[PDB]
RNA sequence: AGAACCUUACCAAAUCUUGACAUCCUUUGACAACUCUAGAGAUAGAGCCUUCCCCUUCGGGGGACAAAGUGACAGGUGGUGCAUGGUUGUCGUCAGCUCGUGUCGUGAGAUGUUGGGUUAAGUCCCGCAACGAGCGCAACCCUUAAGCUUAGUUGCCAUCAUUAAGUUGGGCACUCUAAGUUGACUGCCGGUGACAAACCGGAGGAAGGUGGGGAUGACGUCAAAUCAUCAUGCCCCUUAUGAUUUGGGCUACACACGUGCUACAAUGGACAAUACAAAGGGCAGCGAAACCGCGAGGUCAAGCAAAUCCCAUAAAGUUGUUCUCAGUUCGGAUUGUAGUCUGCAACUCGACUACAUGAAGCUGGAAUCGCUAGUAAUCGUAGAUCAGCAUGCUACGGUGAAUACGU
């Protein structure tokens, strides 16, 4: 669908750090403008790594692992160079992976 | 031995794959992941350390 | 089994990682970047006796901080040393850094420091027992709810290996809100090798 | 006119039931009940709500649904029905809760752990 | 099999060209695993390295059903007491 | 430890059908037993014109043990009444298990023959009844003065 | 959690000595590549050009090269797991095991932790020369069952219009997605019970007596396993117990053993139509459409770093036609031929399709294992390891039961 817009994606591994950071960049988004979109969730993909507790043998007693990956989705309408600075001004803390986009 | 096999899998090769992708620090080839290039035990005993991201564990 | 380390259990809830950076799925470049950091620090550890170093990593930079009981070893007199270490680091890290020393507080109650210490007295052939009783004793003055302290191997540089432990106070272990400082060590004198397994418990707290 | 609406959850499925007053004639996904179930002639059990509650019946029905086999979602049908008949009048709960049909059956599949393989069988011992 | 098409290791051909256009041998050395028969290689006496010591085999015209890649296995009697 | 019932089945209207189909369901294919049974209650009425409940209910009385044994200890064994749950469970259990043992090629002929012969007090179901009720309630003298 | 080579440790052959490789001193130097020759490669034999790049005032300094000397050296899948660290099974998630103070006893030891009652639980009350503490069970955390708020794209389309189609206008009502919080705790009622603990039943609610599950594994035991993940004491090898390479074998074959697959057919077999998932992976990788070919596959190239697009039809099932009990249109082994892809090359030893073959076998003896409800039984899907290769492993859902008299 056609519209003037900003959109980004975040990624990190902790719902608290990611959602407080979302509170930052939403606050600063509408700080310098309007028409923000909230911190829209995403399915939060996962992984798995099954390993045997072992050195030599005894495969029956296996072990697992995983790496959750939050995903967050934000949009803004009516761009301007100021909310740009709200994007590239504050990501902090920096376990996040921002990819500023249009 | 394992020491010259480090050199084996390090050098140039005649073609694409006579290779094996073994663990950086542990000299074990088997039971290795491409994502990390760490062997079986070593990823685990480091996984406990709270070093690599991340949780780990027990939700599946 | 049999037992495990708590740190891979308490992690996910009540401790962040010792290493942090962007995934992008390319880990190996950056994790095995971290791996050499994890090597070289030994040549500070030998003089410093540090607890743990973090690696935060923003986009274009690196930011770490080493937890010590001995700052003066690493800071240099008036900064003579950490710049030198940046120089010997950039040669292999091949990228910039802001190495930023951190002090850990109630400074010597910590685990890897103290485990390292008792190992140190076992390096010069101290008898085993006084090490452990004095460990727990000073620990209890400094404030704590309970400690365990262990050794393994051939004691007194002697016949077939054994293991003991002199714990005091409550050491809540199978619970899940503890925030305990587990560590481990090694030491050789003449016969095999001697490790330990320190533990503590110092009150219940979350990272938020 | 007016209709009522409650969901249906069971057995890794999801049903969005739309309860419209009518004679009773049902087309899930714009498709009749017979046209959706193999074989199946246990359909009167989806009309078990209509025998005990809104006796004898009936209301026409619309619904959309996906996920899980035919059974678990055929019985995901029931819960938005009972809930919706209680949206109408809480009168009907007393004969429902002495029959159930509303407690969204919490049971479903179970993870594995070593012993189970390509089909669900746990292992043997080494004899002789 | 083959992805279109037949082939040779192309050290074999380079040898046996000079061996063959002129008078031939009763004897050859080789490794001959990445390679095979086709009409240039008949009559000459190749010897695949069996693992211990290459054995002379003389090619025959009819070696279309059999090939060069192997003639005398590494198993070599048997390994077992009984037989076929 | 209680039973966790099966509700009705309205084809043809009764519940013993409901308990029946589940035993025939070899390897979890409930529609096949559903079909062949329901057709069995078409054909049993077709041949020997009568009601499905006449042949079915009457047979599963005729093949239904009411006295029975159990062992314990030398080799003694108590004669024992059958609970109504196990009563029908045995009727249907041995019913299908021998209905197999006829040996026809057809889905329903074997059954209609089975319960329509049982309803005539013939067939190995009835013979099983007579054997169990033979060894039972003939040696009652020794094992009866107990639970 | 991937044996053509590689891996691979083992064998034959040609090969090497600070060596395959790492640090140190000298000695230099930024580094190198393409062809010929000989060779199976390893290699060298020659052309050719690696070329003081960061800093120089003629030297120099440096990451980094260098061939040679080269003593310290290096290396050992070389032995001892009954010398060790570390790591892991097992008794067993069995419910227990221990310490202080004090008492008794000549003492070893006992006392607590015993008895009554009670529990899945050394769980808990009461009583008692015993009082307290710890480790342990429980919780504490993840996941699951319902609801409330928040947020609405790639998700959804209820109101409507439009459409191959939610594809787009519009919408966030519902579903959903992931975040915050409510709830279940003998907790409310009734009886029983030493009034107490606790047991039994009643309501409510989505969910009642640890609600299902997971993770978690006491003191210790088996001188249990591993020196071959690694680390390491001792001992041993060194012009070879170290090294490079080609080929080979780790996959043999009179036999037994164990694990698992498909069969011994009418709930069945062949053909045709037809509906319902969940979860997970894809950047030098997913391979859409269309085209060729019987087929594996091939051309071709759109979209795709992902709620977008591809993997990816889900299969079982349901409806139909035929089959009418045969070693059969049962089964699907073995063999020959013709072909597809990957890799250099599929000969030992890859996988795959097409044709033909058409094995043993018609429910299993003596003995024997699994399992108490989303379980067994049963169908298919995804992934890791990965140039190619999983009947195995892990997770994913689909259909879905009988019995539990009783100790």
């Amino acid at each position: 669908m056609a519209k003037q817009k900003i959109r980004i994606r975040l990624k990190a591994y902790d719902h608290r750090v990611i959602d407080q950071s979302a509170e930052k960049i939403v606050e600063t988004a509408k700080r310098s403008g309007a028409d923000v979109s909230g911190p829209i969730p995403l399915p939060t993909e996962k992984s798995v790594y099954t390993i045997i507790r072992a050195v030599h043998m005894y495969k029956d007693s296996r072990e697992q692992f995983e790496q959750r990956t939050h995903k967050r989705l934000i949009d803004i309408v009516n761009p301007t160079p100021k909310t740009v600075d709200a994007l590239m001004g504050l990501n902090l803390p920096s376990g996040v992976d921002i990819e500023i986009k249009l | 031995a394992k020491t010259s096999m480090v050199a084996k899998q390090q050098k140039k090769q005649k073609y694409a794959v006579r290779e094996y992708t073994r663990c950086e620090r542990c000299g074990r080839p088997h039971s290795v992941y491409r994502k990390f290039k760490l062997c079986r035990i070593c990823f685990r005993e480091l996984a406990y350390k709270g070093q690599i991201p991340g949780v780990r564990k027990a939700s599946w | 089994g049999q037992k495990i380390n708590p740190i891979g259990l308490r992690v996910g809830i009540i401790r962040d990682w010792e290493a942090k950076w962007y995934a992008e799925k390319d880990f190996a470049s950056l994790l095995h970047e971290d791996l050499k950091i994890r090597k070289f620090i030994d040549n500070e550890l030998k003089e410093a006796s540090v607890s743990h170093v973090e690696i935060e990593r923003a986009a274009n930079r690196i930011n770490i901080a080493i937890h010590t009981g001995k700052p003066g070893m690493v800071i240099g007199k008036g900064g003579s040393e950490i710049e030198k270490l940046r120089n010997k680091l950039n040669a292999l890290t091949d990228k910039k850094v802001h190495i930023n020393v951190i002090e850990i507080k109630k400074v010597d109650l910590d685990a890897r420091l103290v485990a390292e210490n008792i190992a140190r007295q076992l390096e010069n052939r101290a008898s085993f027992r006084r090490v452990q009783k004095q460990a727990i004793t000073r620990a209890m003055k400094l404030g704590a709810k309970g400690i365990k302290t262990q050794v393994s191997g051939r004691l007194g540089g002697a016949d077939i290996a054994r293991a003991e432990q002199y714990s005091e106070g409550t050491v809540p272990l199978h619970t899940l809100r503890a925030d305990i400082d587990y560590a481990h060590a090694e030491a050789d004198t003449t016969y095999g090798k001697l490790g330990v397994k320190v533990w503590i418990y110092r009150g219940e707290v979350l990272p938020t | 006119q007016v209709e009522y609406r409650g969901t249906g959850r069971r057995k890794n499925s999801v049903a969005r039931v739309r309860l419209v007053p009518g004679e009773g004639n049902i087309t899930v996904n714009n498709r009749d009940v017979r046209e959706y179930l193999p074989f199946e002639s246990l359909i009167l059990d989806l009309n078990q709500p209509f025998d005990v509650t809104e006796t004898k019946g009936n209301y026409d029905v619309l619904v959309n649904v996906h996920g899980g086999g035919f059974t678990g979602q055929a019985q995901a049908i029931r819960h938005g029905i009972a809930r919706a008949l209680l949206e109408a009048d809480p009168e009907y709960r007393g004969s429902l809760k002495r029959a159930g049909l509303l407690t969204r059956d919490p049971r479903m599949k179970e993870r594995k752990k070593p012993g189970l393989k390509a089909a669900r069988r746990s292992p043997q011992f080494s004899k002789r | 099999s083959i992805k279109k098409g037949p082939f040779v290791d192309e050290h074999l051909m380079k040898k046996v060209e000079a061996q063959e256009g002129s008078e031939k041998k009763q004897v050859i050395k080789t490794w001959s695993r990445r390679s095979t028969i086709f009409p240039n290689f008949i009559g000459h006496t190749f010897a695949v390295y069996d693992g211990r010591k290459h054995v002379p085999v003389y090619v025959t015209e009819d070696m279309v059903g059999h090939k060069l890649g192997e003639f005398a296995p590494t198993r070599t009697f048997k390994g077992h007491v009984a037989d076929d | 430890v209680p039973k966790r019932d099966v509700l009705p089945d309205p084809i043809h209207n009764s519940k013993l059908v409901t308990k029946l189909i589940n035993k025939i369901m070899l390897d979890g294919k409930r529609g096949t037993a559903q079909r062949i049974l329901y057709s069995a209650f078409d054909l049993v009425e077709q041949r020997s014109g009568r009601d499905a409940l006449e042949v079915f209910e009457e047979a599963i009385n005729n093949i239904m043990p009411v006295l029975e044994v159990k062992a314990r200890r030398s080799n003694y064994q108590v004669p024992v009444e059958v609970r109504p749950e196990r009563r029908t469970t045995l009727g249907l259990r041995w019913l299908v298990n021998y209905a197999r043992l006829r040996g026809e090629k057809t889905m329903e002929d074997r059954l209609a023959n089975e319960i329509l012969d049982a309803a005539n007090n013939t067939g190995g179901a009835v013979k099983k009844r007579e054997d169990t009720h033979k060894m039972a309630e003939a040696n009652k003298a020794f094992a009866h003065y107990r639970w």
